């Protein structure tokens, strides 16, 4: 879980 | 003034510093959304008697298919008085008890009335819920920490446990600060606008079903802030304020929190967009810890920050074991350049026909539909200067899907 | 008795036969979940005055970078009384209006103080680094909302932002569709209240609490008619009471030969109309749906099965969608999402529906749907999130295996 | 929109 937006590789 | 805090840190800080409320005893019918502070044990078997699944006939499985005498019917509310001898059956309805002598049930479709031909091929136990099939006496039906919904309430009803110990709900007080704010009901005056955040915040926390307290508009000055905060503090577990200035010395709020209330301010700025100017503080009064949020006046910031920080905190106060929001993957509907700050957009989630991922449509746009999630954009990096339509992104769910 | 209806048909029939309720005038603060029956027009600009984006200084863009006199600060909630001549600036904060004469705003961080009075230490002078394009860091009048424009359209299903919008534009009274009042009863001579101790052959009434809680979750008002005896007299009384007090009457349990006192009372005594009485589904085959036209108003009536799993499943497949239509939502159909099957399962010939829990695991695109099956037993700290919509048995699908993409209906706010 | 659930092969 993370509350900063993430990119999907 | 106050250091820029990383979004990761602001959020972690909010959860750690947020206390869990204590417990209280409620009626099962008020359990919606409450977390159980106890295990719940079943004190009877369900069903208490062997019960038919089908509307049909209770039969002996040694008697195979054949012609049978109907001795009577098993009534729904009653203990069966007759017993089934070979060559006999009793009419049964769904949920009725099985009489002694029968070991199986056959539907009407596989067949007062005197005689029945029974087409059968039935195995022992067939279409019967034995005693304790669904619930066994004495077993833990609901565990401590369980976050209840309508089924859970039904379960309490089923096992007779009509009073139950649950965590308390946070009472949440909301105010708006600013010299430019008028109530929604007022006509505009020179240099002034209507207070929109108070309604938006109260409605948001209402959606989650916690009780709220409207302290109204408060003037941007030490006297008027100290009064409202004190009133908020004596009446509520959480005090939320929107608006107010934070340039130099006119930060009367941060000044009142520190000097007058001797609160403790864990952060006053966070490296995010929107909502950089957000403040979080705790105040330990008589051993009780109250928590205080000062969100930015910008209406978009208010609702975004409320969802990123406040709701999770309220979820923890309410006793939820993971108060963090559900983040789901979705496909970006519209191109966008990245800000150096992690950014958050109110977006609408739609699951289109046969497509595995939902599409997240940023509002930045007159949808018939209320904003469903927060599009969590990442921060700018050299390998991600922009994002294109179709790319998989994280969306935080913020209301009903 | 009554023909088997296809699940597709039962659902379509329920929506067509379900009426939209009329409208009423409410206070904006009660708008949560309500659908607007009107367009809403804005009667002022937002902002009404040009407003600074940044905390900083309002400047002339012709002056360019240089040393400037600070004439004053623009106060929040006042009309600015001074005006900016060349070689001047006024301090601004973020909410604040721009004074006449300025066409741009510069942040504090693109400046550096030169002089202060130090007779109370107000600022006198500022070096303004940077040149600002005209319009820079200002919300002109009507930037966000233009006067007279439609801010919210008819049919809009409101949430907290929408309420904030009504607050913003001053529209504190608004016409919305009504909410269905929903009455719930349990029928069965085997039922005792939850509060009672068990007696021979009897069980506690669980469906009443479950249904009322479910409808409550969506925020519609409800009416508890309690347990009702399985017989014409007692049914006709409760139904009549339900009918005079509510738009929807829901009943759980009761038997279905000639002991179907409910279907018998609906037809003979109330002259209701029964659109279906059995549906080819699992659970919930014995479900009944009827309408009754009384004084032009159409009330709607559901008789769900006694089985507790059936009750909650059917409530979600049929009732909630109908309630959503009554409340004025333009597509009342539920959200169906793709998910990955967590546990193997054999298929029934009937389309089947399992209460399941949805989990989105970190950095996996699809959520996993974990079936509960089952009244207890399977214990998760977490309330059932969706209905796993299993397909019907076919020769090429006798069973389903872990990992396969399946349809899950979302039930309840996560 | 489908009220009865589906699967479909991908081989």
């Amino acid at each position: 879980f993370n509350i900063v937006g993430t990119t999907y590789p | 003034p106050f250091p820029l805090t990383s979004m990761d840190k602001a959020f972690i800080t909010v959860l750690e510093m947020t206390p869990v409320l204590g417990t209280e005893i409620i009626n099962y019918r008020d359990g919606m959304g409450r977390v159980l502070a106890q295990d719940v044990y079943a004190k009877d078997n369900l069903p208490p008697f062997p019960a038919s699944v089908k509307d049909g006939y209770a039969v002996r499985a040694a008697d195979g298919p054949g012609d049978r005498f109907i001795i009577g019917e098993s009534q729904a509310g009653e203990q069966p008085t007759q017993t089934v001898m070979p060559g006999q059956v009793m009419r049964v309805t769904t949920g009725a008890p099985i009489p002694c002598g029968a070991d199986a049930v056959v539907q009407v479709e596989d067949t007062e009335e005197l005689e029945v031909r029974i087409l059968v091929q039935a195995r022992p136990g067939q279409d019967i819920r034995p005693i304790g099939h669904d619930i066994k006496r004495g077993e833990c039906v609901l565990a401590k920490g369980t976050h209840m919904g309508p089924s859970e309430i039904g379960l309490l009803a089923t096992v007779g446990v009509t009073e139950v110990e649950v965590n308390k709900f946070p009472v949440v007080a909301v105010m708006s600060t600013g010299n430019e704010l008028l109530n929604p009901e007022d006509d505009l005056l020179p240099g002034k606008i209507r207070d929109s955040n108070r309604s938006t915040l109260l409605a948001t926390i209402q959606e989650h079903g916690y009780p709220t307290i409207n302290l109204g508009i408060v003037g941007d000055n030490p006297d008027d802030l100290l009064n409202a905060l004190n009133e908020g503090i004596s009446r509520a577990d959480v005090i939320i304020t929107s608006g107010g200035v934070s340039m130099g010395e006119k930060d009367y709020l941060k000044q009142v929190l520190d000097i007058d209330l001797h609160a403790q301010i864990h952060f006053g700025r966070v490296f995010m967009k929107p909502g950089l100017p957000t403040t979080f503080a705790t105040l330990d009064i008589d051993g009780v810890r109250k928590i205080i949020f000062a969100l930015p006046g910008n209406p978009v910031s208010a609702v975004v920050t409320c969802n990123l920080f406040v709701v999770p905190a309220l979820r923890k106060m309410q006793g939820i074991l993971d108060p963090r929001p559900t983040i789901i993957k979705a496909r970006l509907s519209c191109d966008v350049k990245l800000d150096p700050r992690p950014e958050y957009h109110r977006c609408i989630l739609t699951w289109h026909h046969q497509e595995p991922l939902p599409w997240a449509q940023s509002t930045g746009l007159m949808s018939m539909r209320s904003a469903n999630g927060l599009l969590m954009l990442p921060p700018k990096t050299e390998q991600y200067v922009e994002l294109h339509k179709g790319e998989v992104v994280d969306v935080m769910v913020i209301g009903r899907l």
